[PDB]
């Protein structure tokens, strides 16, 4: 069946995972108790089936503290998930990458692996794992990188896709978040085949103007993130011709294994208060995919070059309207691809309109589009992170917190050097 | 030698022992290994009566130890305002300078003895007196943010 | 990371410590008998942080009361919440220390410190997830300073992974004209640098200045000073007693506020500044609360922040107010006073908002800053110490208890290096 196992690490991974699985059940017509009345096909990649007709998500929720996962244990979807797949420690990593990787994380990693193995044993042909985690959290950075290393040994042939939460100062809870982000990126780079960054600042700003939310909270951000993540993983849970498996994600979007950070762009984002908005055309939402303000990561693709570009439509989308809208992009806008790549746009259309969650800030739309593109302009996000890393590491600020938790100071420079090579990797591709 | 006995009798505050040793020929201006006289130790440990009986029997009010500390230096440092006034009335050099450039005004200012500072200024303390580091009593008030001491030095 | 073991040593430690329990119990709705009497669910959401649930909805404060003279034994019980303290946690000696730091650290206090460690172990073993210890004490005395630092060292050797937090009261001739207090403070600061993770510098010099100059109290008493202390202790611990995400535990606060191990002495600030027995319509606006937190007349330590640079800053806002308005006023002061924050630590200001304000106030603002200007506090004590030590005044009181004279020079050298460290990072640029 080519099943996929979702892993949610840390608070950000768990909370976003909770919003994603709520949206998945709504898209597939699954009740919170796991019962789906409309048959019980392709949705099986994300949901397993019990003898009593209950559909359990192939999801693992891991956190070094129980506060966030206890909300899932006592939430709307308390009966949806396997209770043993909700693994919690007692002490978090304290925003320390070394704590979640070297000390506290080691006390639960073997249990997490055994529970993942229990889920993998129920799979006929496992595709791989979707890992949800933050960059700045101690667990989302430390335990994730430790988990990615262990999964590379037990599942060397399986694909590992990442949904990473890029840090933003408006919602940031720690100053050492640039440290954890750089430390987890270097150690996970070789253990991840494709990583979709979610810039919390980009999602914050979209919630501010596109949704008229004065002070967006994690609830507002997670509902928008889950809308984009569902648009990315819709091809795995529904019939289609684009990105039907995790391998196609690397083939279509990852030309080189190191530059595996595609830029996602979602359109349209209309506030629920404008329920009677005029339906936007295919050409309008396709052109909005190239507006920098609709992107999940703050960067300017006009300053970079495209190596891959996938367009995933949802709703009343006639394929001839996509070609016409694409023919105008290729001609009107100066959208330069790299010379070594086909200047083309892979198109996948899911003719079901997007499902809006009750309580969300998004309005119903007849057609939406999510653009997955690998552009060199995403290196700007790496530069912003590395600069904040260099400012603090030059004075060795907060480094003692990391070396005191079983981590040599050389890992800082070893991770910073790898990031300098990653920025260079984006330079040799697009000049 | 009764000098070492008078030295420790003046430190411990034994008034009866100081009067007895003085009558037995004890060196009133005897010095320990640091050059401290019984008047030094009496002014250090707040023994006002022993200070007065020492000055009444030939105690050098301006005696200095190895570090050049006078009884007024130590009395202003520890904060014995009564001993400070008694020493000043018996001819204590209000502007005596020790080995660190400190005057009795410097030590009274550093230690926050504002009442001793007011008495020293009334008795002619040089506000322009600099220590070995170029700091005056007014400089210490500004550097430490002691506004209450700064207003006292501004009169 | 939940339960905290509170310790109060010496007269000042028990005095300001009893005022701490009296203030936070009123905020949590706990009457002196130990029952809950409030009408808000946020008062128990994290009530296990400081109180132990006993029998019949009885919350016993997880506190240990220590002193060398038995006069304070009846002093706490004479107070309002004197009966809420467990009788087992009363570990008091026979004879006091008499402002002798060596008497508390080597002789009398060392004889009784083993009895305190027994009660510490009893309370620590009764903890499900102990996060660390907090200690209220003064540095100018002999018990809270000499024995308090000894208790810190012996508890750290027993719980190395726990957070050592202290509320240390700096001495001042404006409050106590005892000349050996610079001795006891310097020797204690030498211990606090090595054995504590977070120290709140509550300077009696600043407490007297706020009461005398700002509050216009001609003769300020200990209750007038402790009124500012209890308001500060309640504000700085707001993120530990109520549900929150930023600095919710002692370690996450330390990771965010301590960029270098020895620079862990915080400058606390409170707004609005009010005296007891004279509270008036505050109606302080968010911009008025923001500008007062960063004002020097509102600093709990007699230091001018405009003379130094902020390494890290944690601002706590209490009461009902606009989340957006706090974000703008926070970003505005950082923009106006940009030169007063270090440039090599980006986003070094963290803001938390709690809906519960303290007693008698609708709007409150608590400041927690790691500023290089705190060297002014240490330099003032160093000059008073050097003034005394150069003349060897009352040095026999300490060496008579088997204490080495070289320990005085070693403590003074270490504190002078601490001042040099603050100045070194005060002059460091991003370049
Ligand atoms: N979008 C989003 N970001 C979140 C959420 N929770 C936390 N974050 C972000 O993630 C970072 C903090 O990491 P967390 O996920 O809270 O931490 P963790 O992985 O549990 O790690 P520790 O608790 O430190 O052990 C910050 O940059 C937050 O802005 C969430 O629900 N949604
Ligand atoms: N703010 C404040 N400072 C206090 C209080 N009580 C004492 N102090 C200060 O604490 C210092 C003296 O230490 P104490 O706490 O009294 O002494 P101790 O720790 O009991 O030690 P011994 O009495 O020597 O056994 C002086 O600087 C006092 O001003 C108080 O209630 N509030
Ligand atoms: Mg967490």
């Amino acid at each position: 069946m080519r099943e996929c196992i979702s892993i949610h690490v840390g608070q950000a991974g768990v909370q976003i995972g909770n919003a994603c699985w709520e949206l998945y059940c709504l898209e597939h017509g699954i009740q919170p108790d796991g019962q789906m009345p409309s048959d019980k096909d392709s949705f099986n990649t994300f949901f397993s089936e019990t003898g009593a007709g209950k559909h359990v998500p192939r999801a693992v929720f891991v956190d070094l503290e129980p506060t966030v996962i206890d909300e899932v244990r006592t939430g709307t979807y308390r009966q949806l998930f396997h209770p043993e797949q909700l693994i919690t420690g007692k002490e978090d990593a304290a925003n320390n990458y070394a704590r979640g990787h070297y000390t506290i994380g080691k006390e639960i990693i073997d249990l997490v692996l055994d529970r993942i193995r229990k889920l993998a044993d129920q799979c006929t042909g496992l595709q791989g794992f979707l890992v949800f985690h933050s960059f700045g959290g101690g667990t989302g950075s430390g335990f994730t990188s430790l988990l990615m290393e262990r999964l590379s040994v037990d599942y060397g042939k399986k694909s590992k896709l990442e949904f990473s939460i890029y840090p933003a100062p408006q919602v940031s809870t720690a100053v050492v978040e640039p440290y954890n982000s750089i430390l987890t990126t270097h150690t996970t780079l070789e253990h991840s085949d494709c990583a979709f960054m979610v810039d919390n600042e980009a999602i914050y700003d979209i919630c501010r103007r596109n949704l008229d939310i004065e002070r967006p909270t994690y609830t507002n951000l997670n509902r928008l993130i889950s809308q984009i993540v569902s648009s990315i993983t819709a091809s795995l849970r529904f019939d289609g011709a684009l990105n039907v498996d995790l391998t196609e994600f690397q083939t279509n979007l990852v030309p080189y294994p190191r530059i595996h950070f595609p830029l996602a762009t979602y359109a349209p984002v209309i506030s629920a208060e404008k329920a009677y908005h005029e339906q936007l055309s295919v050409a309008e939402i396709t052109n909005a995919c190239f507006e920098p303000a609709n992107q999940m990561v703050k960067c300017d693709p006009r300053h970079g070059k495209y190596m891959a570009c996938c367009l995933l439509y949802r709703g009343d989308v006639v394929p001839k309207d996509v070609n016409a809208a694409i023919a105008t992009i290729k001609t009107k806008r100066s959208i330069q691809f790299v010379d070594w790549c086909p200047t083309g746009f892979k198109v996948g259309i899911n003719y079901q309109p997007p499902t809006v969650v009750p309580g969300g800030d998004l309005a119903k739309v007849q057609r939406a589009v999510c653009m997955l593109s690998n552009t060199t302009a995403i290196a700007e996000a790496w530069a912003r992170l590395d600069h904040k890393f260099d400012l603090m590491y030059a004075k060795r600020a907060f480094v003692h917190w990391y070396v005191g938790e079983g981590m040599e100071e050389g890992e800082f420079s070893e991770a910073r050097e790898d990031m300098a090579a990653l920025e260079k990797d984006y330079e040799e591709v697009g000049v | 030698d009764l000098g070492k006995k008078l030295l420790e009798a003046a430190r411990a505050g034994q008034d009866d022992e100081v009067r007895i040793l003085m009558a037995n020929g004890a060196d009133v201006n005897a010095t320990d290994a640091s050059g401290l006289t019984p008047l030094h130790l009496a002014a250090t440990y707040g023994h006002l009566e022993i200070v007065e009986v020492l000055l009444k029997h030939g105690a050098d009010v301006n005696a200095i130890d190895i570090m050049g500390s006078t009884p007024l230096h130590l009395a202003a440092l520890i904060g014995h305002l009564e001993i400070v006034e008694v020493l000043l009335k018996h001819g204590a050099d209000v502007n005596a300078v020790d080995t660190w450039g400190d005057t009795p005004l410097h030590l009274a200012a550093i230690m926050g003895h504002l009442e001793i500072v007011e008495v020293l200024l009334k008795h002619g303390a040089d506000v322009n007196a600099q220590d070995k580091f170029g700091k005056t009593a007014f400089d210490i008030s500004i550097d430490n943010g002691n506004e209450d001491l700064a207003e006292i030095l501004q009169k | 990371m939940r339960e905290i073991v509170h310790i109060q040593a010496g007269q000042c430690g028990n005095q300001i410590g009893a005022k701490f329990w009296e203030v936070i119990s009123d905020e949590h709705g706990i009457d002196p008998t130990g029952s809950y009497h409030g009408d808000s669910d946020l008062q128990l959401e994290r009530i296990n942080v400081y109180y132990n649930e006993a029998t019949g909805n009885k919350y016993v404060p997880r506190a240990i009361l220590v002193d060398l003279e038995p006069g304070t034994m009846d002093s706490v019980r004479s107070g309002p919440f004197g009966q809420i303290f467990r009788p087992d946690n009363f570990v008091f000696g026979q004879s006091g220390a008499g402002n002798n730091w060596a008497k508390g650290h080597y002789t009398e206090g060392a004889e009784l410190v083993d009895s305190v460690l027994d009660v510490v172990r009893k309370e620590s073993e009764s903890c499900d997830c102990l996060q660390g210890f907090q200690l209220t004490h003064s540095l100018g005395g002999g018990t809270g300073s000499g024995m308090g630092t000894l208790l810190i060292s012996k508890i750290r050797e027993e719980y190395p992974d726990r957070i050592m937090n202290t509320f240390s009261v700096m001495p001042s001739p404006k409050v106590s004209d005892t000349v050996v207090e610079p001795y006891n403070a310097t020797l204690s600061v030498h211990q606090l640098v090595e054995n504590t993770d977070e120290t709140y510098c509550i300077d009696n010099e600043a407490l007297y200045d706020i009461c005398f100059r700002t509050l216009k109290l001609t003769t300020p008493t200990y209750g007038d000073l402790n009124h500012l202390v209890s308001a500060t202790m309640s504000g700085v611990t707001t993120c530990l007693r109520f549900p929150g995400q930023l600095n919710a535990d002692l370690r996450k606060l330390a990771v965010n506020m301590v960029p270098f191990p020895r620079l862990h002495f915080f400058m606390p600030g409170f707004a609005p500044l009010t005296s007891r027995g004279s509270q008036q319509y505050r109606a302080l606006t968010v911009p008025e609360l923001t500008q007062q937190m960063f004002d020097s007349k509102n600093m709990m330590a007699a230091c001018d922040p405009r003379h130094g640079r902020y390494l890290t800053v944690a601002a706590i806002f209490r009461g009902r107010m606009s989340m957006k308005e706090v974000d703008e006023q926070m970003l505005n002061v950082q923009n106006k006073n940009s030169s007063y924050f270090v440039e090599w630590i980006p986003n070094n200001v963290k803001t938390a908002v709690c809906d519960i304000p303290p007693r008698g106030l609708k709007m409150s603002a608590t400041f927690i800053g790691n500023s290089t200007a705190i060297q002014e506090l240490f330099k003032r004590i160093s000059e008073q110490f050097t003034a005394m030590f150069r003349r060897k005044a009352f040095l026999h009181w300490y060496t008579g208890e088997g204490m080495d004279e070289m320990e005085f020079t070693e403590a003074e050298s270490n504190m002078n290096d601490l001042v040099s460290e603050y100045q070194q990072y005060q002059d460091a640029t991003a370049d």
